[PDB]
């Protein structure tokens, strides 16, 4: 894959020689043997040039649920200018009735044989 | 033929005379790497010296060519004290 420069990419690893494994940065300089990638650290944050090739390190999808829902968002408000677009947590379930004639309560007994 | 037994200091068996450097034990190419699980010796066969190419991160243009570089510099600096005890 040609990465390019200001690319969100993931340090994963294929005798350590370091421990960055899982940690995602920005590419800033790109070359033959090896991609430039900077990770920040804290101390204020400072920031590492990391250097790794092409082998450990692939590109990122966290920016992809961004990048959709902004789309899905404007065809949603697209489709209702013929809103409420703000995600929402998972809220409480709610009261429901449950049938014990195809199901009999049993007791496991955790002996339990 | 004449004898072989030519002789040439190299300008470094006069230093280390003049200093107390005794010669070296010359024990091996064995040595522990650290990290690992393996000796790995110093040179010989998969010497570590190599280890900093095949390592994945290589934090502060490659710096491995920059490393490559240097030891070609080292070499050839090697050669050229080489030939000039030669000239001698």
């Amino acid at each position: 894959k040609v990465y390019k420069v200001g690319d969100i990419v993931d340090i994963k690893a294929n005798m350590p020689h370091k421990f960055y494994q899982g940690k995602t940065g920005v590419v800033y300089n790109v070359t033959k043997s090896s991609v430039g990638v900077i990770i920040n650290k804290m101390v204020r944050y400072l920031e590492k040039r990391l250097n790794l090739r092409v082998e450990h390190i692939k590109h990122s999808k966290c920016r992809q649920e961004f990048l959709e829902r902004v789309k899905a968002n404007a065809a949603k408000r697209a489709e209702a200018k013929a809103v409420q677009l703000k995600r929402q947590p998972a809220q409480p379930r709610e009261s429901r009735i449950v049938s014990t004639e195809g199901n009999v309560p049993q007791t496991l007994a955790p002996v339990p044989y | 033929k004449p004898l072989p037994k030519a002789k040439a200091m190299t300008k470094w068996e006069k230093f280390a005379a003049k200093k107390g450097i005794k010669p070296k034990e010359r024990a091996g190419k064995m040595i522990y790497d650290e990290a690992s699980g393996e000796w790995v010796p110093k040179w010989g066969y998969k010497g570590a010296n190599k280890k900093l190419d095949d390592q994945w991160l290589v934090e502060v243009i490659d710096p491995r060519t920059l490393n490559r570089a240097e030891r070609k510099r080292l070499v050839k600096k090697n050669e050229k004290q080489q030939r000039r005890n030669m000239k001698n």
